[PDB]
DNA sequence: GCTTGACAAAAGTGTTAAATTGTGCTATACT
């Protein structure tokens, strides 16, 4: 019926573990990697073992795996008692415990059985930070750095300390000082945190009609400006025509009306053979005979 | 119509803006709109109806007095429906 | 103006990709398969990071000593010959 | 169920009701908080995260 | 009608110093 009901029925098949299993455990999978890296190293150095104590060692590989996966079998409950207080945070319960069984993954394989300490104890931390960093990479829509939801959340526990003790939400002046950052900061903080909302709402009335059918495409052409800007471009191809041959070509290229790509005075110059002076020479004298009256006069209303 | 009044709220008068925004400022349009055909007038009684027309006062049915009439209602009654 | 560029994917898959005449032609490209296709003329120079990513071994020799480790294996081992 | 069963809530008394989802919802969180939260190293500032009760009006 | 050398601004290009960003980690015990 429900997955998530599922997923608890096999990990509670899993019999939990005392502190003195946890030792031996943690022993056969240090013993694995050992001996598993052992026989990687051995064969680099050009070395040989034992015939029967070699196939011994690889067996220990078969058993510090089952040991692994024994002891990831074991507290997964853990992960989950941990998982439930982060529900409702913007990510989905069972995203919240796989991302703890990733942090408690670490775990195993960072612990230390030497220490003496209740395995519970050091897993809290890294199946806790698993969760929390996850919510970071994950909850928002448009992503955040880490660093960045440290400060925004850090900036909202100032906000909501400093509206405790003031008795009004603090300005930017207050929240800037007691965080000892600029109020443009703050500022510039406080437009980050705003998370986006949803196109696919409905803000007429009775579903009348979605939020995003609101939504202008100021892109879309202009049939009008389509029609002048045609109209501009065979106006001009008639300025062109009064001005010289090769002048025209030289304001064509200077702007790039031919090829869509302007060229440097050089560059003109290149494909006239001459100077790039002469070229800036050219261009100035065909600016003043585009200013006459005459030329010009037709071209203002279009701006 | 008219431009009554103008709000400005700006950011170097500190004020109290959402975070980002610098200025702002609201304008107050004003319209004198007189009884325009098409309008929608009804009674206490839930008679309504729209201006069909607008007649000058000199060819509109008057009294002995001169004094013509304002408003011409057919009579929108039939029978049972009534609207006493 | 079209340079045309072929890549091989892993999987064996080939893709075309222009590009301009003028600019340089990269030894590795994203492809629409989804994965990195290596360029097959033009000689590659792939500096690959060769950043080993850190595994489980990593994390337990920056604590157990190789002498510790080997004396945990002898414990395993003589536990193993016990057995039988 | 009849005419009379009618009860009537006014703007007052509907507005307490969102208060008490306020209220209630922000034990919810102090409970939590004194659990983790070292003791007599929490005042009812530390303790009292009155977002939900703002929120909730 | 054109070119020269000056000069400048503007555009690049290589070399460095912030800053931004991603990952790892925290050991009473906690299922």
């Amino acid at each position: 019926a429900d997955s998530v009901r599922a997923y608890l029925k096999q990990i509670g098949k899993v019999a939990l573990l005392n502190a003195e299993e946890e030792v031996e455990l943690a022993k056969r999978i240090e013993a694995g990697l050992y001996a598993t890296q052992k026989l990687a190293e051995l064969a680099e150095k050009g070395e040989k073992l034992p015939v029967q104590q070699r196939r011994d060692m690889q067996w220990i590989c078969r058993d510090g795996d089952r040991a692994k996966n024994h002891l990831l079998e074991a507290n997964l409950r853990l992960v989950v008692s941990l998982a439930k207080r982060y529900t409702g945070r913007g990510m989905a319960f069972l995203d919240l415990i796989q991302e703890g069984n990733l942090g408690l993954i670490r775990a195993v394989e960072k612990f230390d059985y030497t220490k003496g300490y209740k395995f519970s104890t050091y897993a809290t931390w890294w199946i806790r930070q698993a969760i929390t960093r996850a919510m970071a990479d994950q909850a928002r829509t448009i992503r955040i750095p880490v660093h960045m939801v440290e400060v925004i959340n850090k900036l909202g526990r100032i906000q909501r300390e400093l509206l405790q003790d003031l008795g009004r939400e603090p300005t930017p002046e207050e929240l800037a000082k007691e965080m000892d950052i600029t109020p443009e900061k703050v500022l510039e903080i406080q437009q980050y945190a705003r998370e986006p909302i949803s196109l696919d709402q409905t803000i007429g009335d009775e579903g009348d009609s979605q939020l995003g059918d609101f939504i202008e495409d100021s892109e879309a052409v202009v049939a009008v400006d389509a029609v002048s800007f045609t109209l501009l471009q065979d106006q001009l191809q008639s300025v062109l025509e009064t001005l010289s041959e090769r002048e025209a070509g030289v304001v064509r290229l200077r702007f790039g009306l031919t090829d869509g790509q302007p060229r440097t005075l050089d560059e003109i110059g290149q494909v006239y053979g001459v100077t790039r002076e002469r070229i800036r020479q050219i261009e100035s004298k065909t600016m003043s005979k585009l200013r006459h009256p005459s030329r010009s006069q037709v071209l203002r209303d279009y701006l | 119509g008219k431009v009554i009044g103008i709000r400005v709220f700006s950011r170097e008068d500190d004020d109290e803006l959402p975070a980002g925004v610098n200025e702002l400022v609201r304008v107050y349009v004003a319209q004198k709109r007189k009884i325009s055909d098409g309008d929608k007038l009804a009674g206490r009684h839930g008679n309504k109806g729209v201006i069909g027309k607008i007649l000058p006062v000199e060819d509109m049915p008057f009294l002995p007095d001169g004094t013509p009439v304002d408003i011409i209602l057919n009579t929108h009654g039939v029978p049972r429906r009534m609207n006493i | 103006p079209r340079q045309v560029a072929r890549y091989r994917t892993d999987n064996g898959e080939e893709f075309d990709v222009p590009f301009a005449d003028d600019a340089e032609i990269p030894g590795t490209w994203l492809c629409r398969n989804g994965l990195e296709g290596t360029l097959i003329e033009g000689d590659v120079p792939e500096p690959k990071k060769v950043k080993p990513p850190r595994t489980h071994w990593d994390m337990l020799l920056e604590r157990r000593s190789v002498e510790e480790l080997e004396e945990l294996l002898k414990e395993r081992l003589d536990l193993i010959k016990a057995k039988r | 169920d009849h005419f009379g069963n009618r009860r009537l809530r006014t703007v007052g008394e509907l507005i307490q009701n969102q208060i008490r989802v306020g209220l209630s919802r922000m034990e919810r969180v102090v409970r939590e908080r004194m659990t983790t939260q070292d003791v007599e190293a929490i005042t009812p500032q530390t303790l009292i995260n009155i977002r939900p009760v703002v929120a909730a009006i």
